[PDB]
RNA sequence: UAGGUAGUAGGUUUAUUAAGAGUUAAACCUAGCCAACGAUCCAUAAUCGAUAAUGAAAGUUAGAACGAUCACGUUGACUCUGAAAUAUAGUCAAUAUCUAUAAGAUACAGCAGUGAGGAAUAUUGGACAAUGAUCGAAAGAUUGAUCCAGUUACUUAUUAGGAUGAUAUAUAAAUAUAUAUAUAUAAAUUGAUUAAAAAUAAAAUCCAUAAAUAAUUAAAAUAAUGAUAUUAAUUACCAUAUAUUUUUAUAUGGAUAUAUUUUAAUAGUCCUGACUAAUAUUUGUGCCAGCAGUCGCGGUAACACAAAGAGGGCG
């Protein structure tokens, strides 16, 4: 009970939620540019510098983030029935209907997940802009010179 | 240093003396008899002033100190009586000037030892009917009615609901003569609420005291900075008390400015049913990570704080 | 629920939540709790005795200790200086037993639908009460603001009414009345 | 049902008073063990109804909390629901009649009123 | 509610009872040869008539099958093995080999 | 004071004290030993539970019966 | 427990598994690493939480119950199969029992039970009706998983009655409303003769009740199948009904020379010198018998030892 406060006074544990999209999508050019941004090579350096030999049998540069495309993922995973068939049989009818429904749900899920991530990044940026404006506004509001300050002694030339 | 002590009356009373062996009486019992007076064949104590009930809208509460253990008076002429050596009642030799004039606060105070407790005022049926008509027929807002009569918004809405029940009982003649007699008796037993009387009027500016405010905080500013309620509220990260009270005024169920549209954001799917079915599933949208019975949740069933609830039928259940 | 054992005793002199004649005399002859010449523990014990004898005498102290809430409640008046005059001190500590008045039995007692909390509990158990139109048989039911509760008129009449004498007793009183009239 | 990923119910509550939890769990795991995901709750006991409101025409209701989007995703990626979960999901509308069986054929039975969505 | 008509395979209650199987013959007296009773009695009435738990459940299941035109017959109850269940088969087979086949 | 030298089942030998008015403990008697020391006796560190094992409860004990293994007299 | 480590510390090779490194196997070179902020050794021990206890809190404790993570299924090693076993499989050894005396069978830490060790810990129940698993195309079959019930106050939570109540008998007829009803004669348990009580406590009266009864034929589950099972309320007759969250009023139907039938809750256990709530007083014993967590009681004289009467907690 003592530790439930850190998590909201709620007892027990849920399973960790897992991501619909396991890797960053290609349309997130923001994070693509972030990863391709120049890599620090100094006091806070992230990798090897010029003139230093990385250990034999090791890759000097870190691997490449596998950016995925939603359209490519859908194409590889779920494919339309390119060959149409005469579904006269009962089992054929049932299984075709099931496949249709499953494909629709999966494609909808992937599309909505990508949309959600994009909206999330945009909303985060908008919130950051609002907070920066609020910071500047509050700082200048406190910086405004109020007459009541004259009743505080000041050794300015001192 | 403590000891057991029988709760003898603080006021003087005739104690026991030489009692015939087969009487086995106690000073407590003799004090009881002196307080109650003689018991008539009807099983009544007409002598005791508190035996009956008032009919002049003046509460009749005990005044031990004021009366100094003299609860016996004449039933009809309402004159004081006191026990005599010979054992029969008689008016006191000297009048008690404490009882001749009592303050209104002590008149309403029920228990001598507690000055804070005070009886509440009974609303007249005329006032109840007027408030009913003004809230339903005239459409006047609950805030307006509360401001008009001095009553609190919960009380006025409560009386609206109660008078609705009373009207239904009247339509169906459920009220009876015995209930009417109780009505009259307990109406005459309590004082009436007078809206014209300011000291009678309730206060309409009471707000709950929050935890953040309960704590004491002290701020050091130069001897010329103005500092007001808005600044204090900002420092405490709270909204002004005026905003808090204005919200309270509008919170009323039937009061103005009520809004509870939040739930309108969620999705509900009432499933279909066919002939012969006994129930209907009502699915509702949920959010992963915030739904479902949790794993490893504390089992309080064997502890002193196990939760208990009541279902719609009123049945006791373990929640 | 504690069995009713020596509730109306004159010697012990504890004021109960009832309209009984003996309780009335106890309340009459008690001149307040005597805290003179007592240590802190003794003062606390006497206060506990009296306050528990009145409030919730029918709750095992083990249960009352759980029901007890250390947080008291108060309401602040915003027009205190505006009205003018002298300002009185808020009796916070009188809310110590305020957690018990949200129960159904105490609600009936305060509403004067029963002569005592015990009779209110019996009424609830026997099933002569309803809360918001639901027959509630559990005295420990806790109400919420805006709730409505009703009691049967016959039971309320019995609680706030005189006793019905037996036939022979009534005949005795009527014989006496005959003698007086003649 | 077949497959190593299944959508089923795990019991909770007390003796003589159950409440199930719709979850995605490996077929290999225990019934009440921690699943991959918890989709919703389900109270088999219908909401009680008073005699007057029966003659009014009110029907008992069974609460089934559920997250439609993630149920869609899990039934799209190949999870096989257990028969009871299938009845719940189909009756809601997440699944269709393609999951029905000859043993349960209610299409021919008269319908009182169809499903409907509401923004409560 | 609905009472299906008899057929040539099952002209009457005795035919149904014999055909369902699982030693249901002794229920002759309980059902008294009343087709309407057979298709109108539920587990409550069967319990007060004294049939066993398995017997009543089986009878109701086959009654539902017939009412829905599904096949009526006696289905396998399920035996362990000649050499015994898995948890004892190794020992029993060793003993059997030694004592009969040497 | 009446005391006894007793060997527990665990193997350790200790000295216990027999409370009450009179006792029937003898050589090679099966008894139950609990904690608690007789203050006025140096060395003793345990008590024997009256009413358990072969040690009978105190005779004609009507006050604090449970502490001495005495059964309530019905008298009814 | 003051020096430990020789694949030990690096570098090197080539085998080896999908993949790494002294990780195995080789070579192969350097001397190197860990150490008084505690190495190496030796004991003890299954870890943890959004779990339980405690505290104002930092913390301390537990690791039974609800869930995660390890390691085992008599003990030790090794091998198939596999994507993953040193598998509760095989193979050969250790014990300890059986019957087929044989490349024998079995190790209950799965359920229920039996001995034994303990202060101490249940039923050799019922059903696959529900949720899951395994086989099957299905029909269905198997589940000591699981769901129920049985023992056990081990722990919680509910009810386990409540108004009134200090006594009985006897007094002039020889309806427009009385009312402080008085005299009397008796009776009166245990203490006690007054602030010394037990005690409104008993009986008594008035109302209630889950009390054999009397229909639900609810819900757990529906296409069906209910172990639990003698499962919840309103009535002393049921229900459509004029009453829409509202004992419900209409002598509606068979039986009646207005009710004849209700039945009903009975606490134990500690303590009263102070810490520590308990003043109403007595009897016995007389450094003995005996109390006691601490200070301490008991020498005829005990507020402490055994009582009796009162009394204080918890229930
Ligand atoms: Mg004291
Ligand atoms: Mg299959
Ligand atoms: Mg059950
Ligand atoms: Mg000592
Ligand atoms: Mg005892
Ligand atoms: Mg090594
Ligand atoms: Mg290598
Ligand atoms: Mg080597
Ligand atoms: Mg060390
Ligand atoms: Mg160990
Ligand atoms: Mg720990
Ligand atoms: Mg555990
Ligand atoms: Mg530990
Ligand atoms: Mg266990
Ligand atoms: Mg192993
Ligand atoms: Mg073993
Ligand atoms: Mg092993
Ligand atoms: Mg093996
Ligand atoms: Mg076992
Ligand atoms: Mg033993
Ligand atoms: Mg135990
Ligand atoms: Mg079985
Ligand atoms: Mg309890
Ligand atoms: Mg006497
Ligand atoms: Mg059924
Ligand atoms: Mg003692
Ligand atoms: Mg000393
Ligand atoms: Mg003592
Ligand atoms: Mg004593
Ligand atoms: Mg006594």
């Amino acid at each position: 009970g003592k530790g439930a406060a850190k998590y909201g006074f709620k007892s027990g544990v849920f399973p960790t939620t897992r991501s619909i999209l396991k890797s960053p999508t290609t349309k997130q050019t923001d994070i693509i540019n972030k990863v391709k941004s120049p890599k620090p090579k100094g006091v806070l350096g992230i990798g090897y510098a010029k003139g230093v030999k990385h250990p034999k049998g090791s890759h000097r540069l870190s691997p490449k983030v596998n950016f995925i495309d939603v359209d490519n993922l859908i194409a590889k995973t779920v494919a339309e029935p390119q060959s149409i068939k005469s579904s006269n049989g009962s089992a054929q009818k049932v299984r075709l209907q099931k496949a249709e429904l499953r494909r629709k749900f999966l494609i909808e899920a992937f599309r909505k997940e990508e949309a959600r991530l994009l909206h999330k990044h945009e909303y985060l940026q908008k919130r950051t802009k609002e907070l920066e404006k609020a910071k500047e506004l509050e700082l200048e509001k406190l910086n405004k010179e109020k007459s009541s300050d004259l009743t505080i002694m000041t050794l300015d030339k001192m | 240093f403590s000891r057991r002590r029988i709760a003898y009356p603080f006021y003087p009373f005739k104690k026991l003396g030489r009692q015939h062996p087969k009487k086995h009486d106690t000073n407590l019992k003799t004090a009881m008899r002196q307080f109650l007076g003689p018991k008539n064949y009807k099983g009544e104590y007409v002598m005791n002033k508190y035996f009956t009930v008032p009919t002049n809208h003046v509460p009749n509460y005990i005044k031990p100190d004021l009366e100094r253990g003299q609860s016996l008076e004449h039933p009809v002429t309402k004159k004081p009586l006191q026990l005599r050596y010979d054992g029969t009642l008689g008016p006191p030799p000297v009048e008690n000037k404490r009882l001749q004039n009592i303050f209104k606060d002590r008149l309403l105070q029920p228990f001598p030892s507690n000055p804070h407790c005070k009886t509440n005022y009974v609303l007249s049926p005329q006032l109840k009917q007027s408030i009913f008509e003004e809230i339903t027929v005239e459409g006047l807002s609950a805030q307006q009615v509360s401001q008009k009569y001095g009553l609190k918004i919960p009380r006025v809405e409560a009386i609206v609901k109660l008078v609705s029940v009373e009207n239904s009982w009247n339509r169906r003649n459920r009220v009876s003569s015995d209930l009417k007699t109780m009505d009259e008796t307990l109406y005459r037993m309590f004082p009436v609420f007078d809206s014209d009387a300011s000291f009678k009027r309730e206060n309409l500016s009471e707000i709950p005291v929050p935890q953040k405010t309960l704590a004491s905080r002290f701020l050091t500013i130069a001897e010329s900075e103005p500092f007001g309620p808005v600044d204090a509220a900002h420092v405490l990260e709270l909204e002004p008390a005026v905003e808090t009270l204005r919200n309270l005024s509008t919170v009323g169920e039937h009061s103005s400015g009520h809004q509870q549209s939040t739930n309108k954001n969620t999705k509900v799917i009432y499933g279909e049913l066919v002939e012969g079915e006994r129930s209907q599933y009502k699915f509702t949208n949920a959010k992963v990570g915030k739904v479902g019975y949790r794993y490893g949740s504390g089992n309080r069933d064997n502890k002193k704080d196990r939760r208990i609830g009541f279902n719609k039928l009123g049945q006791m259940v373990y929640i | 629920p504690r069995k009713a054992n020596l509730l109306k005793s004159l010697a012990r002199g504890r004021v109960r939540t009832s309209f009984n004649k003996y309780n009335l005399f106890n309340l009459y002859k008690k001149g307040g709790v005597d805290l003179k010449s007592k240590s802190l523990y003794q003062q606390k014990w006497t206060a506990k005795q009296e306050t528990r004898a009145y409030h919730g005498e029918h709750l095992t102290e083990k249960r009352w200790q759980t029901v007890f809430k250390p947080k008291l409640d108060s309401v602040a008046q915003l027009d205190a200086s505006l009205r003018g005059g002298e300002i009185k001190e808020t009796p916070f500590l009188l809310q110590t037993f305020a957690v018990l008045e949200k129960r159904l039995d105490f609600a009936l007692f305060r509403a004067m639908f029963a002569s005592s909390v015990r009779q209110a509990r019996q009424f609830i158990l026997h099933g002569n009460v309803r809360v918001n139109g639901v027959k509630i048989k559990h005295p420990s039911y806790t109400l919420k603001p805006g709730d409505m509760f009703s009691v049967k008129p016959d039971k309320v009449l019995e609680a706030l009414g005189a006793k019905k004498p037996s036939f022979q007793e009534a005949l005795k009183i009527d014989k006496t009345q005959i003698v007086l009239w003649n | 049902t077949c497959g190593l990923v299944r959508i089923r119910l795990a019991r909770f509550g007390r003796k003589n008073s159950p409440v199930y939890n719709i979850v995605v769990a490996n077929s290999r795991k225990a019934r009440d063990a921690k699943p991959i995901e918890v989709l919703g709750t389900y109270v088999p006991v219908p909401s009680p109804v008073t005699k007057r409101e029966l003659k009014r025409g009110v029907v008992p209701i069974k609460d089934v909390k559920l997250d439609f989007d993630r149920t869609k995703y899990w039934i799209g990626v190949g999870a096989q629901p257990s028969e009871t979960v299938t009845k719940l999901l189909r009756k809601a509308g997440i699944l269709n009649d393609a999951w029905a069986t000859s043993k349960n054929s209610n299409v021919n039975r008269k319908v009182v009123f169809e499903r409907m969505e509401t923004l409560e | 509610s609905t009472i299906p008509k008899p057929s040539d395979q099952v002209p009457d209650v005795d035919a149904f009872l014999n055909k369902i199987g699982r030693n249901c013959n002794e229920l002759k007296d309980t059902f008294e040869n009343n087709w309407n009773n057979l298709f109108q009695w539920d587990s409550k009435i069967l319990k007060e008539k004294g049939v066993n738990i398995q017997q009543r459940k089986y009878i109701l299941k086959q009654v539902h099958n017939y009412r829905n035109n599904r096949p009526i017959h006696e289905i396998k109850l399920g035996k362990k093995s000649f050499f015994g269940g898995e948890r004892k088969r190794k020992a029993f087979t060793a003993k059997w080999k030694a004592e009969n086949k040497q | 004071r009446k005391a006894c030298r007793v060997r527990l089942t665990n193997g350790n030998v200790v000295s216990a004290y027999i409370p009450g008015e009179g006792h029937d403990a003898q050589e090679h008697s099966i008894v139950y030993v609990r904690g608690g020391r007789c203050q006025d006796l140096p060395g003793v560190k345990y008590h024997v539970i009256r009413g358990a094992g072969d040690l009978s409860g105190v005779v004609n004990r009507i006050s604090s019966r449970s502490k001495y293994g005495a059964k309530k007299p019905s008298k009814s």
